[PDB]
């Protein structure tokens, strides 16, 4: 199944921007832009509570946006380092999957649409919970495990 | 008159400072969220849109 | 199924504590703590109206915590001494299962998640019923049948 819907930023291992719904969106705690020609021109909002940067998709890219939903049933989801389990209201993966610089990555519904963006992870036992943002009932919010690290 | 007109001018500046802070603390979730839309009532209050 | 989420306290007949959800939780009518190294460090809240002692989890253990729910249909549930039946709002057992020193043990839903913790037992002939604690309507309560003895 396809996983190609990110674009990277900077000539460094420092995370990615997702093409979601009507907007490009990216983690705010990372820098250096120009690994795509649209990050060079887009005017970005940002907000300190949620660590997003957001911009409206340009006229040539309109057709290519990934679909999304606010819905989060319990169970299994997908991301670039494979299967991820959402249970007890929190996303989890085996520790050593994911790292600093693997950030701004989507989490996908098995029906092929985005439900969260990854921002970081915890190490409170070797099955890492994730710091993430999601759009519960059509408003963005951030989830952050205690002592989690920004990626 | 000079100290009064300066402090009052700075205070209407600080009152306009709600657009620099209060507007963003209310409105930024509606700028961040994918595909969502702001309620029409709030759209007029913050002067943000013709529609969506 | 596994009871392995229990951690004992003291080189005595006295009991155990449970790693559940976001917290360590323990019966208050019994003592001695340090068979385990996290019970040594944690600071505990307590209430003699519910007979709990609890502490929020230390930042290396949350992956090992048992899952939990408030959901409690009529039927059969599991604990260390085998099958346990929830009926008429009571938890109940075969007579002569359980003993002093086997308080502080969790009761599991058949889906492998906690629904109550044992405190002690009442008996009337061949009828045996448990004092327990549970989180119906999202907030702790205690159940206690007539003449129950703490374990």
């Amino acid at each position: 199944n396809d996983c190609i819907f990110e674009v990277k930023h900077e000539g460094k291992v420092t995370g990615y921007a997702c093409l979601v719904g009507d907007k490009v969106m990216k983690p705010a705690h990372v820098k250096g832009t120009i690994d795509n020609a649209d990050l060079a021109k887009l005017a970005f909002k940002r907000s300190s509570k949620y660590d997003l940067e957001c911009a409206q998709i340009p006229v040539h890219m309109k057709s290519d946006a990934s679909k999304f939903t606010h819905e989060k049933p319990e169970g299994y989801y997908n991301w670039h380092h494979g299967a991820v389990q959402y249970s007890g209201g929190r996303f989890t993966i085996p520790t050593g999957a994911g790292k600093p610089g693997d950030s701004g990555r989507p989490i996908f519904d098995n029906k092929g649409r985005v439900v969260a963006i990854v921002l970081g992870g915890a190490n409170e036992g070797a099955r890492t919970a994730l710091s993430v943002v999601t759009w519960n009932k059509d408003i963005v919010t951030k989830i952050t495990p205690e002592g989690a690290e920004e990626w | 008159v000079s100290v009064a007109s300066f402090v009052l001018l700075s205070m209407v500046g600080v009152a306009v400072g709600m657009c620099m802070c209060a507007r963003r603390r209310c409105i930024t979730p509606y700028e961040l969220t994918p595909g969502a839309t702001v309620p029409f009532l709030l759209s007029l209050i913050c002067c943000i849109r013709t529609a969506k």
